[PDB]
RNA sequence: UGCU
């Protein structure tokens, strides 16, 4: 979780007048930034709030209220040494499936590090025995639009012991 | 749509816990039949993070006493990444500072680890 | 006829007529008389609003047949044109939506 | 076939010099509009045979 | 300043009819010239082999 | 097209659109000679500054920087005619604010 | 998820540089070359030929047959160019005076 | 504050413009039009109440601006 | 200029084009930012 | 004009913008005089005069 | 006449004729492990500046461990004009 | 070729 600065041209349609500016404003950045994963900043929650808003121009085309408006917003980026807890959504042989709560399947973890009884055998099985930790270690982002994902980041699991479960 | 700092200010869990709970009282006491219909994926990522931090131990936690950790460790020259990490997770247990967090070596010191607990239960 | 003078500077366009004048003192200045012929051809886009919605939907009732009227009609949802020649025309008019 | 009510009554009814295959149930406009050539461009445009321009 | 190729534009700028009522169609003067200007660069390589 | 019997709309010509300046009707101006008249949406990628289709520029083969634009097609035509005349034209796009 | 991709921008054309384009260049920006001198097949529907002048890649002129590159019709299409290289080099009239 | 205080013909044509394009686009109605089916009459009967929720942005050539309302200017 | 106005289809900067109009929008200019407590 | 076979041209805007522009600025009210020298040229004519 | 060809010609034509191979001895080999040492030790060289890397994600206590230290000369301000000092 |  981390503030990003923005500054977005919104636009808002005549009928819409009536209904307070700002309030307009945040409701159209919270639906335009609703579970969107903007490139080298990571997935925005929300809109956290509105620092500048200038002028509100009318062009001679559309008609409608077109405002430049500068705002910070929340995003989910992990500084590559973030400790986070989510929770096993599926296993694959060549690496655990895991999830954070209710907000992204996107975390698999390369079993490369753990100590050397690691292995997956598609039974669902974690690891041979001696609420899951997780440490990000590198972020990645890719593009989508190349003809007429983007998020998945690398997670460790050092031994870490864990007392309470194995 | 360009973004000008990616990185400007790191906040914890209880900053993203009082907008979400804003931001769902704002929409309850709002709500459009258009402007859902529109976009309905806000109402759903909105719910999920809410129903996560309702998970995590986040719940209990007011600015003073923010404040007043963020001072209690101030103390300890810790950084800012350590801190931020203590106050999301809220360790009731020894290990969890002792080799979860990082750079261990040498900022122990095997006395200064009661300290924090306390100042982390209280 | 260059691209500069017969297709940039001056180039034709459509919902545009041409007939010759007659004299008529029995209007104002400011005023035009124009055939019912030459206005059922030529037409006007008219958004749906608040305002309007209920001359609107007579206009559709009367059909392009009847002088005041229309022809075609553009959903907000879709952009797919109706003639109003085919089809019920009271319930297009029935179902019109704003904008 | 018609893109709202799927009926296949597909008529090509010109308009008021105004080319348009509609659909003769719902009225649903399919396609509008035809580019033919004007008079100069048609004078401008060469008469080649086949039996130089096929080879 | 000096070419060496030549830039044949789309379709779109040399519009062709299909003349049915004959066996031919009426094509523009840039398409001749494209096809004369093609056949000397093939008679001149056959000249060069 | 130009005559009535092919179906042919009315040409405002020079005249009329020195008359139209005249008055400074820009938006009525604007409305018959782009509008009504050719319009079309092209796309134009705002690295090279050449003419898309699709949203896709095949010169720099990407599509990030192609945006959707609204020109008349008589202008689009002289565009392609200059481009094949070597005359390139580089648009460079930028936001209407 | 998903990506955040803006879907249409007013954008605005502040001017016009007008330029010219290498060999390169024009090899880069063309899609196909153009050999063959014919314009359709032997074949009694007389199709244009391929790799030839009148093709369908490089748009379209007819209404019932679509361009090849971008499978739109003549109305959505805008068309695609070619480059035809010489085998001698040639003054441009445009630029002989430059 | 140093322009003319009178609004010209070309800015009171533009402001009718922009908004009977609004009210014709769902705008809300500022005057109660009795049975007024024109929005360019419904933007000539809010022009003459002085109701215009529009303010020019006049541009001198150097780059200033000034900001001048409807109810501001003086109409004819 | 005009001519490469109507050429591109943009408005031209003489007429009604050579001004701009804002919206008389209720709105607060530089709302309240909600306090970092973090930071 | 005069009467004796003059074709003339109609148009029909299609965009309100424009509509209240050809009312405003090209109004037959409002252009009554000619601005080479202010003379009115939209007065009375023959049949009228006498 | 010349006949009409179906395809383009080949992007890369064949050619019968082939480079003749490169000159061998003890002195070209020389030179060449000359080169690449050259190439190796001139990176490293003060001379050899780097694009200089800015948005740090955070501060860390190993910043003082992984901080890069490498000399620097000092330009002779005499002989270069005062328009270059920092 | 006709039209104002
Ligand atoms: C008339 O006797 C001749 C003279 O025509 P030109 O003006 O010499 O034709 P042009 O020089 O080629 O004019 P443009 O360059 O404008 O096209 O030609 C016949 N004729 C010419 N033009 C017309 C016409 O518009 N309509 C008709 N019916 N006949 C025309 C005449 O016999
Ligand atoms: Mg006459
Ligand atoms: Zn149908
Ligand atoms: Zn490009
Ligand atoms: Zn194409």
């Amino acid at each position: 979780f981390v503030l990003v600065e923005m500054v977005d041209t919104v636009r808002i349609p005549p009928w819409q007048f009536e209904r307070k500016l700002n309030d307009s404003i945040a409701e159209e950045l919270n639906k335009k930034l609703a579970n969107k994963v903007v490139y080298n900043v990571g997935l925005c929650i929300c809109l956290f709030d509105i620092t500048k808003l200038e002028d509100a121009y009318v062009f001679p085309g559309d008609g409608a209220s077109h405002t430049k408006v500068h705002f910070r917003c929340v995003v989910f980026h992990p500084f590559l040494d973030e400790i986070l807890i989510g929770k096993i959504k599926g296993c694959s042989p060549e690496g655990v499936h895991v999830s954070l709560g209710f907000f992204d399947d996107i975390l698999i973890p390369p079993e490369s590090l753990q100590q050397p009884a690691k292995f997956d055998e598609a039974e669902q099985v974690w690891v041979w025995e001696y609420g899951e930790e997780i440490r990000f270690r590198v972020v990645d982002e890719s593009f989508v639009d190349t003809s007429p994902y983007t998020l998945v980041g690398s997670i460790s699991e050092p031994g870490l012991g864990l007392l309470s479960w194995w | 749509m360009e973004v000008k700092d990616a990185n400007s200010a790191l906040l914890s869990n209880y900053e993203v816990f009082q907008l979400l709970t804003d931001l769902k009282e704002q929409r309850k006491e709002s709500g459009k039949n258009k402007h859902s219909s529109g976009q309905q994926n806000l109402n759903t990522i909105t719910y999920e993070t809410l129903k996560y931090i309702s998970k995590t131990p986040c719940r209990h936690q007011s600015p003073e006493i923010v404040r007043e950790f963020l001072t209690a460790l101030k103390s300890h020259k810790l950084t800012k990444a350590e801190k931020l990490q203590l106050l999301n997770h809220r360790p009731v247990t020894a290990v969890e500072i002792q080799l979860m967090v990082e750079e261990s070596e040498e900022r122990l010191t095997e006395e200064q680890i009661e300290a924090l607990l306390h100042t982390v239960t209280s | 006829q260059g691209r500069f003078r017969g297709n940039l500077s001056g180039k034709r366009v459509d919902f545009s007529g041409r007939t010759v004048i007659s004299p008529d003192p029995n209007l104002r200045i400011d005023e035009v008389a124009v055939p019912v012929h030459v206005a059922k051809i030529l037409t006007f886009p008219e958004k749906v609003n608040k305002a309007n919605i209920n001359f609107l939907r007579k206009l559709v009732q009367n059909g392009p047949e009847v002088h005041p009227g229309a022809n075609f009609i553009q959903q907000r949802h879709t952009q797919m044109k109706r003639f109003l020649k085919y089809g019920n025309r009271e319930k297009m008019a029935q179902e019109l939506k704003y904008g | 076939r018609c893109p709202d009510c799927g009926s296949t009554e597909l008529v090509e009814d010109s308009h008021y010099s105004q080319s348009q295959l509609v659909c003769s149930d719902c009225g649903c406009v399919v396609t509008e509009g035809v580019l033919t050539t004007t008079f100069s461009d048609e004078g401008n445009l060469r008469e080649v045979t086949y039996s130089r321009s096929t080879g | 300043l000096i070419l060496t190729r030549l830039l044949v534009p789309p379709l779109c700028i040399r519009p062709s009819v299909v003349s049915d009522l004959k066996s031919g169609t009426n094509e523009d003067d840039l398409t001749m010239k494209l096809t004369e200007i093609i056949f000397l660069n093939d008679v001149i390589k056959k000249h060069r082999i | 097209t130009e005559g009535r019997s092919r179906d042919g709309g009315l040409r405002l010509g020079e005249m009329e659109r020195d008359c139209l300046i005249g008055y400074g009707a820009s938006m009525l101006l604007l409305e018959r000679l782009m509008i009504s008249s050719d319009a079309f949406e092209v796309d134009v990628c705002g690295q090279c500054g050449l003419l898309g289709y699709s949203g896709w520029c095949h010169y720099c083969k990407s599509s990030c920087h192609v945006s959707s634009l609204r020109i008349p097609y008589a202008c689009k035509l002289l565009f392609q005619e200059l481009q094949s005349m070597n005359i390139i034209p580089r648009l460079k796009l930028s936001k209407y604010n | 998820k998903e990506q955040f991709r803006e879907t249409d921008v007013a954008k605005k054309i502040s001017h016009i540089c007008f330029g010219m384009k290498s060999p390169e260049e024009m090899r880069q920006q063309a899609h196909i070359q153009v050999v063959s001198k014919n314009l359709y097949s032997q074949d009694n529907q007389h199709a244009p030929l391929l790799y030839g002048v009148l093709d369908h890649r490089m748009g379209t002129s007819e209404k019932d047959r679509p361009c090849e590159t971008c499978g739109k019709n003549l109305a959505d299409c805008l068309g695609h160019y070619g480059y035809i290289d010489l085998e001698l080099p040639c003054f441009h009239v445009g630029y002989f005076r430059a | 504050r140093i322009t003319t205080p009178y609004m010209t013909k070309y800015e009171r044509a533009r402001v009718l413009g922009t908004r009977a394009l609004q009210i014709a686009m769902c705008a809300p109605v500022m005057v109660e039009l009795e049975g007024e089916t024109d929005p360019l009459l419904i933007a000539m009967k809010e022009l003459k109440a002085r109701k215009i929720p529009i303010i020019i942005r006049r541009y001198l050539p150097d780059g200033s601006y000034e900001d001048w309302g409807v109810d501001e200017l003086i109409i004819t | 200029g005009v001519s490469e106005c109507i050429i591109m289809g943009i408005p031209m900067n003489i007429g009604t084009g050579l001004f701009k109009l804002l919206h008389k929008a209720d709105r607060d200019p530089n709302p309240p930012k909600r306090p970092l407590i973090f930071d | 004009a005069d009467f004796d076979g003059d074709e003339m041209n109609l148009h029909l805007p299609q965009t309100e913008e424009a509509k209240a522009e050809a009312l405003v600025l090209m109004g037959t009210k409002a252009n009554l005089v000619t601005p080479r020298n202010g003379e009115p040229l939209i007065a009375a004519i023959q049949d009228f005069l006498t | 006449l010349p006949d009409v060809v179906l395809k383009p010609p080949p992007l890369f034509p064949d050619t019968d004729y082939k480079p003749v191979p490169l000159k061998t001895g003890e002195g070209e080999e020389y030179m060449l492990a000359l080169k690449q040492e050259l190439r190796e030790t001139m990176k490293r060289m003060p001379y050899f500046i780097e694009t200089p890397e800015e948005r740090q994600d955070i501060e860390r206590y190993s910043k003082r461990y992984m901080k890069v230290y490498k000399e620097e000369w000092i330009p002779d301000w005499r002989r270069l004009p005062r328009e270059m000092m920092p």
